[PDB]
RNA sequence: UAGCGGCGAGCGAACGGGGAGCAGCCCAGAGCCUGAAUCAGUGUGUGUGUUAGUGGAAGCGUCUGGAAAGGCGCGCGAUACAGGGUGACAGCCCCGUACACAAAAAUGCACAUGCUGUGAGCUCGAUGAGUAGGGCGGGACACGUGGUAUCCUGUCUGAAUAUGGGGGGACCAUCCUCCAAGGCUAAAUACUCCUGACUGACCGAUAGUGAACCAGUACCGUGAGGGAAAGGCGAAAAGAACCCCGGCGAGGGGAGUGAAAAAGAACCUGAAACCGUGUACGUAACUUAUAUUCUGUAGCAAGGUUAACCGAAUAGGGGAGCCGAAGGGAAACCGAGUCUUAACUGGGCGUUAAGUUGCAGGGUAU
């Protein structure tokens, strides 16, 4: 639960460094 | 009516209207299924259902009284000792104020209940069979059931 | 309910009563003496917890049985008949249950103690200043900037210090309330990620959280995301020592452990669609609840009922509502009669025609 939305694409998309690392990551660590 | 005490007779009076009056079988059905359910229940028709089932009691001849019911001592070897002279093993002691020693040794007597005027409810009046009952709680069952 | 709504669908008041609590102060400025009230910090004391833990009462025989925890009898314990485990159902087999208790060390809770910080308190000033109000253009509910009625202003103004100024539906006579234009607030009042305990006339592997199982796992998509299936040997593995047939395989067939192997690891119980063996027969899916109404039953009875509240608490205190009473007419007003009418035998409504709260159920929409 925590996981799934606290390390979510919703928290990091929140976030300025989350969406860094999902971009970078696209160019992962949550599957729910 | 005067109660049985088997050993001084010294009863005293009590009143007819309530403790000795007609015993309507539908009012006491609906409390008690009223009681069980809860574990709407009105005060007067309360009142009247525990009048009905102390009046079916007192005219079973399955109520006794006694000048005053308790134990020496905190010891349920007492207490054990003076129902086997009793001869009674399911009774139901109500008394008044609540007792030190009976209460404290009474809690592991599987089929003996002890109460006071106040904790008075139609279950436990109905669980057990016979019923002892303190001669100075006449007055208070009667104030408390109007 | 009043009210609002192309008064159609529908939305939605105030006052008051009774409970927990009910705390008002600070300074805006002067003095008197005065850090003596209260709050935090610091070392100590006492009582209570917690973070590990201690003591803790009572029994056997026979018979049935794989094991007795089944029941038969005679005994005892109990301030402890809450529970769990032991070869089947345990007050007396074990952990525990009531009770008595327990801390070298830390913190929390209450205060006292020496000290450091805000710092008793008494009297007399005193009103929170560009304030109420006004003008141009804007932003919010109707403005779509003026229904502008309320709030704020980019900007120009603007006489009040308990003489005076605010409001009270006009102002007003009676008068009710405060000194606004500076700040604080703690109690009762909701929520539960997660922790301790208590349970449930809760669910039983196709139920219950998606997951009783190494589940947010495999897998499906580059990603968001979606998301499964899968428990049961037994009492102790006591897991079949050991002879032989087989490929030093597997598989089974014997003995043995075993209550049971109809418990053998593909491990409790076993039914059909499915395939054979042996025998006989003829055959080429309107759920919960507010309102409407009805049925039968119980208490009291012109009373029944008390509710959020308190309650050694489902008992009892707490009449505020809650249906009616000797009535009705819009009112006056009269009184068993009354009402527009001079009056209708007009005609309507009444005569002391008793009502209420629960119980179980039937129809309607919401």
């Amino acid at each position: 639960l925590k996981r799934n939305r606290s390390h979510g694409f919703r928290a990091r998309m929140a976030t300025k460094n989350g969406r860094q690392v999902l971009a970078r990551r696209r160019a992962l660590t949550v599957s729910k | 009516m005067e109660l049985v005490l088997k050993d001084a007779q010294s009863a005293l009076t009590v009143s007819e209207t309530t403790f000795g009056r007609d015993f309507n079988e539908a009012l006491v059905h609906q409390v008690v299924v009223a009681y069980a359910a809860g574990a709407k229940v009105n005060k007067k028709m309360y009142r009247g259902a525990l009048k009905s089932i102390l009046s079916e009691l007192v005219r079973q001849d399955r109520l006794i009284v006694v000048e005053k019911f308790s134990v020496e001592a905190p010891k349920t070897k007492l207490l054990a000792q003076k129902l086997k002279d009793m001869a009674l093993e399911d009774v139901l002691i109500i008394t008044g104020e609540l007792d030190e020693n009976l209460f404290l040794a009474a809690r592991n007597l599987h089929k003996v209940d002890v109460r006071d005027a106040t904790g008075i409810d139609p279950v436990s009046l109905i669980a057990f069979d016979k019923v002892v009952m303190t001669a100075d709680a006449v007055k208070q069952v009667e104030e408390m059931l109007a």
